[PDB]
């Protein structure tokens, strides 16, 4: 017999182990694995594709029209139109997105996001619109004048329908540095703002309240680490379908 | 354009969505292990079945047609659906809208694998009537939640195009088979769910003047099981 | 409301794989069944044995994890952690906890699910069982991929049949098994309230057609109804 | 000593394991294995050979004459003579067959069957007889007219004594999709029917009530998976020979 | 009466092998023998030890499985799962379950089967025995092929001899052994009702001359009589 000793930790059940156990019900060939399309091998290609944000930060606009923002002829010049923060696990536009929801399963979500806006107006709905992105170190812009000083682009959607923004190295995490307090410390690591460079003008027969949506995706340098339980849905513990599989 | 069927759809430039990057295909080596006599590569079934044009208003929320729920009870696809137990088909989703250049709106054309859509504030499962809708299809009572408890803000990870009416009025999603099964019964199951969901309401200076969303579906590489089998030898 | 930020180097891609992302042994079902000596048959088919159809939708967090993807193929490593507890009191020093064994029998589709702790289905032999004890390490059975199609339809846009009502999302396939756990020992004079906490670790995971996650709270296991 | 830890599942008894244990009573050479004829290495060659079915579906005909069907001069033209379903684990002709009984030990029994009929009449007992096989998707035929539309063969047994039918890809399983209900869900995956193309005519000295039997076998593509206990015989628990080996 | 169908890919032939088809450890014999301290010898030759002649015909499902074939050669892996149970009551906290050992001794043909728990046949030495405990894993003895011909005649068209009556189907050969299980410990002041559930897994299985299965219910172990 091989002389073995039980190590400290033998016989315990770790929930995060790769130990292959005894295959119960053996010599059973399963259904043979066929090439189902859309194969997911990683969470990165999940978040690398575009996904809309809750751009309307007004709490009166909930449900459908919170994925879109209204630009009218009375929305004037030099006005903050959306104030999207580039932070994942707090309330805002980056809540029910792909990247935000997948990175809510993880603590650390350092990387780069690829956030894309398309204007949803008429074909000749022309208007110059300045998008200002601000770094984590800095104050949020309130006017077009302080939007021009920061790193910004001027997107005239008269001829270009979708604008494509590349964001350098957003890095946020979950912090529990306090001793057993469970404070759930958050982070502010960026803002993407919108301002009106000129009045949005439309033909008289077309709608003046022209709308705008936007997406967000991720690049290859975006990555996640140290998976956790996502607190989007809690345990309800009284589901109607429950205690029926238990029967 | 799109002349490979018995019915064509004339439109602008294609700009297809290779749905998950892959084209429809027939059974490869999976034919021997699945249900036998699948030989029929039904080509009259590939007729471009244009559903009736659902009516885009500003007050509208969305529409959906499950892909075996649509195209059954009509045409060659419907007749072979009744005469045939099981099938495999990719679908060439083609979504058109005769919207003017002056019209305002975005439209999430999204095709959903297994849209097991839930009911609203009732714990019971949806049934035959509110799932198997048919040619006209159902409407999204809550398009933001996609009637499934999910989020429309992440509906674009599915195979999708985008009718931004200022740049395109045409969608083309070339769906593959999309099932765990190699071939599956069209009566009891839907592999896909086309969803015409306006994330922007239709905009005009009037009371959202009329555009129709005409939806045209061709089952690409549609393959049923063979009734006409030589049972001898 | 303290706002702090840290720089993360984070040069890894393998932690976001689907295999690592779903291959965590999470609590998928747990109840305490009353094994204490039943001279009278009361609250039958749930009293003296633990029955649970093997589904990932029973617990909400792990449920929302696996309905991130439409189609899934995995060999569910089932780890069954049973902790007994004596209901009532006998003395003050030590009540005496026996090393009683349990038959954590796996009942697949097409097989007879037992309806009592002494039914003839426990001794079937065709449906595989493990016999493990409390003093033993918990029973690690890696059940294979039990589905007549090639992936688990965690959504099934359709019904189990063209007739009846309530089968929406109920695949005739998947139906991974009926995890039936009893106590093999005949009824002791003292009783135990044994809670079977079974953990599922999906293994050899392949995901297909990735989806938006669930955002409003769930209302039922069998469907995907929502509180909008 | 080798440092070992007890895995979760060590010391348990799985009934479906291939672990070779300690050979009790050793150094004992058995009776040396000689070539006994008819060696069975697989259950496929069991079911690949022909075996009769309970073709008479009438419950009045039980026992002997349920393996055979009577064709007389008064059985007329365009009449359903047998209505064999191609389903294994439900009551009918496919109950006490080889393939049905072996595949009652298993849940899934996808494959092809090779079902063979021979006419058991006189040498000059001539009659055209149409056999119609129907796929799983479709209705059962009731007349010769709807038998001709489906995939069918016309077997005149005037000169051919045994007819041989090949059935493409019957696939049935056992389903327990309901949560702990034990409904024992079944499947309908085919029918083989019989109709009279013409009146069966016989010489006056021979018997008019001419009989017919049939067999069923399986091909190489027939296969079984996920073995179970066969419910053909239940536990009686009061057998007379029992408690005598226990003495 | 729901009627559903599924498409099965099912590209396997090895699951229908005879070795896999009969190599499942099924319950072949089980009774509870009353080991509790016998000051008076009552109900002798069955009270204080478990005797069972090793035959596959004792349980009906496994019996119908092995009389699918006429001739069988297998080394019967015998797994003996004994669960004791204290009859009566002593206290309310813990009755105290000792780690008592059992001699699961295998008595072949031509060997003396014991008639009591303290007979001299238990200490024979020639007939091999395993000594295992309740706290130990169950005793896995793989007994070899014990038959003076080359296969087990699960039907024997004939008699054990040309004279006497009742030997039809009783091979002078086969007679795989007398599985005799006792408790090695001398009688405790408290009693245990130990049930010996022994499981046979046939190993290295070769089958010959395959047969129709049994269709009417059995009526006796020794014969194949029928209720027609």
């Amino acid at each position: 017999g091989v002389p073995t000793y039980l190590l400290p930790g033998s016989g315990q059940f770790l929930t995060t182990d790769d130990h292959s156990s005894a295959p119960v019900l053996p010599c059973f060939n399963p259904t043979p694995e066929m090439h189902i399309p859309g194969q997911v091998r990683n969470m990165l290609e999940v978040v690398q594709v575009e996904s809309m944000m809750e751009i309307n930060n007004t709490e009166s606009a909930v449900g459908m029209e919170r994925l879109k923002v209204d630009i009218s002829a009375l929305t004037d010049v030099d006005q903050l139109l959306f104030n999207i923060p580039l932070d994942i696990q707090l309330d805002g536009p980056l809540r029910n997105t792909l990247v935000g929801n997948i990175s809510r399963y993880y603590t650390h979500w350092s990387g780069s996001l690829e956030m894309t806006f398309m204007f949803c107006g008429s074909f000749m709905a022309t208007g110059k619109l300045i998008l200002c992105y601000t770094p984590p170190g800095g104050s949020c812009p309130t006017t077009r004048e302080t939007a021009m000083l920061g790193t910004h682009i001027v997107w005239d959607f008269g001829l270009q329908s979708s604008i494509t923004l590349i964001i350098p190295w957003i890095s946020g995490s979950h912090y529990r540095m306090f001793n057993n307090d469970a404070k759930s410390t958050n982070a502010n690591v960026g803002y993407v703002t919108c301002f009106m460079q000129t009045n949005l003008i439309v033909p008289s027969e077309s709608s003046d309240t022209c709308s705008l949506i936007g997406f967000i995706a991720a690049k290859d340098d975006f990555s996640l680490r140290l998976m956790r339980d996502s607190p989007d849905i809690g345990q309800i513990d009284h589901l109607h379908g429950a205690e029926a599989a238990y029967q | 354009l799109k002349l490979g069927n018995s019915a064509i759809v004339t439109q602008e430039a294609a700009n297809y969505c290779c749905a998950y990057g892959e084209w429809p295909n027939y059974l490869p080596d999976h034919e021997a292990v699945a249900i036998d006599k699948p030989t029929q590569p039904e080509t009259a079934t590939d007729r471009f079945y244009t559903l009736r044009s659902v009516k885009w208003e500003a007050t509208s929320t969305g529409w959906w047609w499950k892909l075996p729920d649509a195209l059954n009870n009509i045409g060659m696809f419907g007749q072979n659906v009744q005469h045939h137990y099981l099938y495999r088909s990719g679908f060439l989703i083609h979504v058109q809208c005769n919207a003017t250049k002056f019209h305002q709106g975005a439209l999430l054309v999204v095709a959903i694998p297994e849209h097991q859509r839930g009911a609203h504030n009732t714990t019971t499962s949806p049934g035959f009537d509110d799932i198997m809708k048919g040619e006209a299809g159902g409407t999204f009572n809550h398009p933001y939640v996609l009637d499934d408890g999910t989020s429309l803000a992440c509906a674009t990870i599915f195979p999708h195009q985008w009718i931004n009416l200022r740049t395109n009025n045409s969608a083309t999603i070339v769906l593959p088979w999309m099932n765990a099964a190699p071939m599956d019964f069209p009566l009891r199951h839907n592999q896909w769910t086309l969803a015409i969901i306006p994330v922007v309401p239709l905009g005009t200076r009037t009371m959202s003047s009329m555009v129709p969303i005409t939806v045209s579906i061709a089952p690409m590489c549609c393959e049923f099981n063979g009734l006409r089998h030589a049972i001898t030898q | 409301a303290i706002q702090t930020r840290t720089v993360i180097n984070q040069h890894g891609v393998s932690e976001t794989l689907v295999e690592n992302f779903l291959s965590r042994a999470a609590l998928v079902s747990k109840r305490s069944f009353e094994y204490k000596d039943h001279t009278s048959s009361t609250a039958q088919t749930d009293k003296n044995f633990f029955k649970w159809t093997i589904n990932t939708r029973s617990f909400v967090q792990l449920r929302r994890k696996l309905e991130l993807f439409t189609y899934l193929r995995f060999d569910a490593e089932i780890t069954i952690l049973t902790t007994v507890a004596v209901n009532g009191s006998n003395n003050n020093t030590y009540v005496g906890l026996p090393d009683l064994t349990l038959q954590a029998m796996f009942v697949p589709t097409g097989a007879l699910t037992p309806e009592k702790q002494d039914s003839f289905h426990w001794q079937s032999g065709s449906n595989a069982s493990v016999f493990f004890k409390i003093s033993d390490p918990p029973a690690r059975m890696t059940i294979p991929f039990m589905c007549i199609n090639s992936a688990y339809s965690v959504f099934y846009d359709g019904f189990a049949g063209f007739e009846k009502t309530g089968l929406y999302g109920i695949n005739p396939a998947d139906t991974i098994g009926n995890l039936c756990v009893r106590i093999v020992n005949e009824h002791q004079p003292v009783g135990f309230t044994v809670t079977v906490r079974v953990y599922m670790k999906p293994k050899h995971i392949k995901a297909w057609a990735p989806r938006p996650p669930r955002t409003l709270p769930y209302m039922s296991i069998a469907n995907a109804n929502y509180k909008g």
